[PDB]
């Protein structure tokens, strides 16, 4: 059962620094390198960082050659990766991989911190009404959720009617918006004969900020 | 320098007569409390075939031929049962005699009174030091001895440090051959010399390269040491290429490593997914380009800046070569596998190096012979060629 | 530097189709190349390596072929469980580096997406910006981008269009356009509209809802 957790990773402004250690177990760490492998939100995934089993070799890619660090503390049994003078560009998940003892790939790989970089505070997700009207609708294509917009960290979790239902209801990944915070607006349509009738009150949450944001909104036409 | 206890003074062209397979040798001296009258051989084909010494530099090389006429192997006149190992040159001697038990030895004066002119013995009792199928049974083992080991402990001159050497490395086969793995007539998988190179300068390297030769430290220029393990890995990827074709790639050189520590080897195993120990197992590193051995040994041979004796040294060797073998540092909790100083004191492959204690101090503990004999069973099928000698 | 291709970026197969992912290097690489898969929300496990050996561990259906320059990866049947997205990495040289990314998803027959646009709401008006969100629902493949632009105004980044994961079981996707609007412009864009262009589709339904017309 071999698992590499990986702690830190969170909201940093740009130059900060950053200590994400790898928790390796299961397997004999002192003889397996390593790789530090990152992901960026909903794009490819790049390698970052490399180290020989003793510490001795390590280099990095192009991008990070003068502003990473990767070292093993053997002693400990944990891998690190310090970065010092962060930019916009390193938003990204990063994973810690175990390269394979034999040839040159990769066997194990961790969970990934979402390191996000940014100046805005973790500020309260805040909802605007998706209100169905009699000028606004038409037909059976009807639409209705939580407008959360400017709000950040991610992720937060779709749970709707107190998460009673997780499948049906289509999640939007969270688009970033003009102002440089996260947004999102999962919706699901619903037939016309049971828009008024049925209540429909989404809810969300932000579990690393511990932000619970909820709206509600009268079922009216307004004009 | 006057450490141990009984280091009685000789000189070897005035109390050493040298009086005479090939060439035989009946010499004699009166060192420490004994006559020391000795029988020695020599010949020309206790040296391999592929015997090859190379002397490298800054892009050249070099072949020097061993004189086979001088390491000489015999008995002591009415002990039969001894076992003595010797070197006799103009100047140079290294001489061990075993007998009763008690082990005696020689070295020149030149490696610790800090002058390297002078010329005299050091004859002294380690006792006394204060601190199944054969035809498979021979693991070729390359021999390297950094800058610092040649001009420390060679005098700068490439005969000396071979000399050594092959002197220290034959203690070793001596001591490893007697050991039986299994406590059965499973005995004499020991080592042999396929390949000597001597590093006879320093090797230059660009700004922010590494090398195991350089004249500096990796982890800082502060010290003037490496890190044993950055050490290691880093001598495994710089002589990759050569530690191919050969069962072992051991490193001698000269520096004080942090903590008392002396020398470390990558542990052994005998599963085919573990890299690292008696077969040249392959294992790829992108960072160079090329595939990395793991068949590397380390063996320093300065604690405490001042050259250390040649048993501890050759104990030293034995521990790293114990650790590539397929051993384990020995648990301190069990008796049996590591007992106190008045039984017989510690065994070898202890965390830390004893020198010449007790007795067993050069015998493999059983709780640590069982990983070699394990390590042993399944690498001798792969890696393990002819003894090709006497 | 080694560069690295992958081909085709995104493939629609059957379930018992055999799929041929492609991955071409810039350089020659002797024998290192090795396969990831990536379910989405799930770190990446390594089915292949040499390029032509499976790992101990991935089911024998993946095969891996090509030596030097060009490099195959071949899924012989696409089991229900292996739709997700596949990385070729080369291991040869310092900066090792991975493929662009190649993805693959159910193959269905040819459907029938729905138009609706949702303009900004009443309490948006004293919010001080006006957020227009489309409506797309249930439609296939996701391989049909609009980009609609009105009345002359440069809509970049903000008009990035927010589309659901393909799920190996409900199958359907739902998209919705960002659109971005200032007070200024309420009275000089006095139209508002969205296109859709999709392969079902025999003509782009031109869904308009301006204030009171549509
Ligand atoms: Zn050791």
């Amino acid at each position: 059962e071999v698992q590499l957790l990986e702690s830190g990773g969170g909201l940093v402004q740009p130059g900060g620094s950053l200590r994400l250690s790898c928790a390796a177990s299961g397997f004999t760490f002192s003889s397996y390198p390593m790789n530090w492998v990152r992901q960026a939100p909903g794009k490819g995934l790049e390698w970052v960082s490399y180290i020989s089993p003793f510490g001795g070799m390590t280099d990095y890619a192009t991008s990070v050659k003068g502003r990473f660090t990767i070292s093993r503390d053997n002693s400990k049994n944990t891998l690190y990766l310090q970065m010092n003078s962060l930019r916009a560009e390193d938003t990204a998940v990063y994973y810690c991989a175990r390269d394979a003892m034999r040839g040159a790939e990769v066997d194990y790989w961790g969970q990934g911190t979402l390191v996000t970089v940014s100046s805005a505070s973790t500020k309260g997700p805040s909802v605007f009404p998706l209100a169905p009207s009699s000028k606004s609708t038409s037909g059976g294509t009807a639409a209705l959720g939580c407008l959360v917009k400017d709000y950040f960290p991610e992720p937060v979790t779709v749970s709707w009617n107190s998460g009673a239902l997780t499948s049906g209801v289509h999640t939007f990944p969270a688009v970033l918006q003009s102002s440089g915070l996260y947004s999102l607006s999962s919706v699901v349509t619903v037939p016309s004969s049971s828009l008024g009738t049925q209540t429909y009150i989404c809810n969300v949450n932000h579990k690393p900020s511990n932000t619970k944001v909820d709206k509600r909104v009268e079922p009216k036409s307004c004009l | 320098d006057s450490l141990l206890s009984d280091y009685d003074i000789l000189s070897l062209s005035n109390i050493q007569q040298h009086s005479v397979t090939h060439v035989e040798t009946l010499l004699t001296f009166s060192a420490l409390k004994r006559h020391f009258k000795l029988y020695l051989t020599s010949s020309t084909e206790r040296f391999s075939q592929n015997f090859k010494v190379v002397v490298v530099d800054g892009k050249n090389e070099s072949e020097y031929t061993v004189k086979w006429q001088d390491f000489f192997t015999g008995h002591v006149v009415g002990e039969p049962d001894s076992r003595v190992l010797a070197h006799i040159r103009d100047d140079d001697v290294i001489i061990r005699i075993n007998t009763d038990g008690a082990e005696y030895n020689i070295e020149p004066l030149w490696r610790f009174v800090n002058d390297t002119k002078d010329k005299r013995m050091l004859v002294y009792k380690s006792e006394d030091i204060k601190q199944p199928d054969p035809m498979k049974n021979t693991c070729k083992l390359l021999v390297v001895a950094d800058h610092r080991f040649y001009r420390y402990m060679g005098r700068g001159e490439e005969s000396t440090t071979t000399n050594y050497l092959i002197e220290l490395i034959d203690r070793v086969d001596d001591i490893y051959r007697n050991t039986s793995w299994d406590n059965a007539g499973f005995k004499g998988y020991g080592i042999q010399i396929e390949q000597i190179r001597i590093l006879k300068s320093p090797q230059e390297v660009k700004p922010g390269e590494k090398h195991y030769n350089m004249a500096k430290s990796y982890p800082n220029e502060e010290k003037d040491a490496w890190d044993v393990k950055m050490l290691l890995e880093q001598f495994s990827f710089d002589i990759a290429e050569e530690a191919s074709k050969v069962c072992l790639a051991h490193l001698f050189t000269y520096q004080d490593f942090d903590m008392g520590t002396l020398g470390l080897a990558y542990v052994g195993s005998p599963r085919a997914n573990s890299h690292g120990g008696v077969c040249p197992k392959a294992y790829y590193s992108p960072v160079g380009k090329k595939n990395i051995y793991l068949n590397s040994g380390l063996t320093s041979t300065k604690n405490y800046g001042k050259t250390i004796l040649t048993k501890e040294a050759d104990l030293v060797t034995t521990h790293e070569l114990g650790h590539n073998f397929g051993a384990e540092h020995d648990p301190d909790g069990l008796a049996e596998c590591a007992p106190n100083e008045d039984q017989g004191g510690k065994y070898v492959m202890y965390p830390i190096a004893v020198s010449g204690d007790h007795e067993n101090n050069k015998m493999f503990s059983n709780c640590s012979k069982q990983s070699i004999y394990k390590t042993i069973e399944s690498k001798a099928q792969e890696c393990f060629q002819e003894r090709s000698n006497k | 530097d080694i560069q690295m291709t992958q081909s085709p970026s995104s493939l629609s197969a059957s379930v018992g189709d055999r799929v041929t992912i492609t991955c071409r290097s810039s350089q020659s690489i002797p024998s290192y190349l090795n396969w990831y898969q990536q379910k989405p929300g799930k770190a990446p496990k390594l089915l292949i390596y040499a390029a032509s050996r499976l790992q101990s561990g991935v089911p024998s259906r993946f095969s891996g072929s090509g030596s030097g320059t060009d490099f195959t990866l071949t899924i012989s049947s696409l089991q229900p469980e292996d739709f997700a997205t596949y990385y070729c990495q080369q291991s040869y040289s310092t900066p090792l580096t991975f493929g662009g990314g190649t993805k693959v998803e159910i193959k269905r027959t040819v459907a029938a997406p729905s138009v609706f646009i949702f303009p900004p709401s009443d309490e948006q008006l004293k919010s001080g910006t006006a957020s227009v969100v489309c409506l797309l629902n249930n439609f296939y493949p996701r391989e049909a981008k609009v980009q609609w632009k009105v009345d002359n105004a440069l809509q970049s980044g903000n008009s990035q269009e927010s589309v659901t994961e393909q799920d190996s079981k409900d199958s359907t996707y739902s998209l919705s356009s960002t659109l971005t609007l200032s007070k200024a412009d309420y009275e000089k864009h006095k139209v508002y509209a969205c296109e859709v262009t999709h392969q079902g589709l025999s003509s782009p339904v031109t869904k308009s809802f301006n204030r009171g017309e549509c």
